């Protein structure tokens, strides 16, 4: 899988939460919705790669937010990939969604499908506008809000690893869940609650998992997701959106191959995908 | 004196099974008491006479029946759990309700989805869990994903699951709730050990022009009674020719190098008789080359296709060595078609 261009658009509003799994993360405010940031992120990648929206063959989306997706903040399905196709004008494109998948796992699956079907311009998007999800105030965990656009060119040659978290190998990590809000009174109320039990050793175990998985590709530099503020400067972390700056840094340094590693809070594993990069 | 060509592995559709809710609901069932605008022409137009609804009171949910169906299929196909390389699940309802023994205390949830939980429940210790969504065409997507994985040698056994618990999103104060129903489907795809079976070609495309027509939305009932609580409801508000499904079939046939006359049978999504009839005629399929199955099951979203495929096999309408076409549309909107060379498919 080749990364032609990367686009990112994050809200300027940062909200800090305390706890072992807390941190300072961007958060959508008021009536803001995901498409406000997703579209400019996509157009940024398309412009960078000199690709017109008509040329897009495939669109795959990742977004947990149950509302605040599009102009009608109340719509939850079909997923945001279809509204995006409409505003973009990607009339040749196929659209689907990989739900709670990690970005690394999605890039791997998409590289397989897109190469096998002969696609040349593929768009993988990750975004959140989580006003509709209550954060885990006990542990401090919360999703970062924003949008990430990866314009890719498939090759079918991407490698994949699904590795365990570091730390105590016998520790049963409690996974993330998003229970439904049982007492919804107004359409604007939160639709679900983030539940990730307070586990002070998790942020380092995730980092340890990243380093372990990267050991399978020692010749590759790698990029990562940071979901937690612990050990991070100012307590700030952008979750999956940390990848944008790291990817662009790899571009400035003219790297042609990379390892991208994600953290899956639902499966409590780390997943890596090998990638190619486009030069200048 | 020449080099050798690489060959994609052939994809075998090894086994398939479905699990429908035990209880059926007639059109005159009291469930539709609060529904207005129920004409006899409405029922005849959509071709639905009965439908299935999961009964959670007796342990019927999107997860329990999948375990049952999956365990049934795994045992019937003599497939070891640790031999499954990938598990691809789909569930159009954003609301899930059961996680078996994996997350026993977790009830109604938006996330996680099913793949990872089910793999742990079933013991698929080597399976990569994936959860895709293409609504009514998710079964075709999962076959497409599984096939490409098998073709490129990244998996040798892929377990596909579609579980539609759509009744929990039906607004029974609106007549929109009269068409859709619940159901489960499980299928096993493997690397072909011969030329018996293969996915010859497929075509997927999407058009979002009419996206807002069919949506899942957080709203109040259309005709509420008393203190109305907001809920996630299937919403159909909007104000046309079915050509994209034929387009998908033409593209798939051309990629496979075949024509409509080379196809022995057809399996369509089951939205309404007049749409299946339109799709069939748009590609040149004759009435005896496909079935209408919504009559006793309703529109089971992504399960209509695998259920129709199963009945075709079970009833002898689809035989080994037959070349079939599977096609359908889906909210979004999306369209998928697949040209299959079928061998012996285990029905269980």
């Amino acid at each position: 899988m080749l990364i032609q261009a990367v686009g990112v658009n994050l809200p300027p509003s940062y909200v800090c939460l305390e706890g072992p799994l807390g941190g300072e993360r961007p958060r959508a405010q008021g009536d803001e919705m995901l498409m406000q940031r997703l579209l400019p992120a996509v157009r940024e990648a398309l412009d960078e790669a000199a690709v017109k929206p008509e040329e897009i063959d495939l669109i795959v989306g990742l977004a947990l937010s149950p509302d605040h997706l599009i102009e009608n903040r109340d719509i939850m399905a079909p997923k945001i990939g279809h509204p995006l196709q409409k505003v973009l004008g990607a009339n040749r494109a196929h659209v689907f969604d990989l739900t709670d998948s990690s970005l690394a796992r999605a890039l791997y699956v998409v590289d397989t499908l897109a190469s096998d079907q002969g696609y040349r311009n593929v768009l993988v998007v990750r975004g959140e506008s989580s006003q509709g999800l209550e954060v885990d105030s006990e542990s401090g965990f919360a999703l970062a809000d924003g949008a990430l656009a990866l314009l890719c060119r498939p090759t079918g040659k991407a490698a994949f690893r699904r590795g365990a978290l570091g730390g105590d190998p016998a520790q049963e990590w409690l996974p993330l869940s998003i229970p439904l809000n049982t007492d919804i009174r107004q359409v604007g109320d939160v639709k679900g609650h983030l539940n990730l039990p307070a586990q002070p050793g998790l942020p380092e175990a995730v980092r340890a998992g990243f380093t372990r998985l990267a050991g399978d590709f020692p010749q590759l530099n790698w990029v990562r997701e940071e979901w937690f503020g612990q050990g991070r400067p100012d307590g700030r972390c952008l979750g999956p959106f940390e990848l944008a700056s790291q990817l662009r840094a790899a571009q400035r340094d003219r790297l042609d191959e990379l390892l991208l590693i994600s953290f899956d809070p639902f499966g409590m594993v780390v997943e890596g995908v090998t990638l190619e990069l486009a030069g200048e | 004196n020449l080099y050798f060509q690489g060959h994609m592995h052939k994809v075998k559709l090894a086994a398939i099974t479905c699990e429908l809710p035990a209880r059926s609901y007639e059109n005159d069932d009291p469930v539709f008491a609060a529904v207005p605008d129920l004409s006899e022409s409405w029922w005849q137009f959509w071709g639905v006479n009965r439908r299935g609804y999961f009964d959670p009171r007796n342990g019927e949910n999107e997860f329990s029946l999948v375990v049952r169906a999956a365990e049934r299929l795994l045992r019937s196909s003599d497939t070891a759990p640790d031999s499954v390389d990938m598990l691809i699940c789909s569930a159009s309802s954003p609301i899930m309700t059961d996680a078996g023994d994996v997350l026993p205390d977790l009830r109604g949830r938006l996330y996680p989805r099913m793949a990872n939980v089910l793999s742990k429940q079933l013991g698929l210790s080597r399976a990569l869990p994936l959860d895709s969504q293409m609504e009514c065409a998710s079964f075709l997507l999962n076959l497409r994903l599984a096939a490409s994985m098998i073709r490129q040698g990244k998996a040798e056994k892929v377990l596909v699951v579609c579980s539609e618990y759509i009744s929990n999103l039906l607004d029974f104060t609106s007549r929109t709730s009269t068409l859709f129903a619940d159901g489960c489907a499980v299928a096993l795809l493997t690397r072909g050990d011969d030329d018996s079976c293969d996915l010859l070609a497929s075509a997927e495309h999407s058009d979002a022009t009419f996206y807002e027509v069919a949506t899942g939305r957080w709203r109040l009932p259309e005709n509420p009674t008393g203190e109305a609580k907001p809920r996630l409801y299937f919403s159909l508000f909007s104000d046309f020719v079915p050509t994209n499904v034929p387009i998908a079939m033409r593209r798939a046939l051309e990629k496979a190098g075949l024509g409509s006359d080379d196809i022995d049978y057809f399996v369509f999504h089951q939205p309404a008789p007049f749409l299946v009839k339109a799709w069939a005629e748009g590609i040149g399929a004759r009435p005896e080359q496909y079935q209408l199955t919504m009559g006793d099951t309703g529109v089971m979203i992504s399960v209509s296709i695998p259920y129709t495929l199963m009945t075709g096999l079970r009833e002898g309408k689809i035989r080994p060595g037959d070349r079939i076409v599977m096609a359908g549309a889906a909210t979004g909107w999306g369209f998928a078609a697949q040209v299959w060379q079928l061998g012996e498919v285990l029905v269980c």
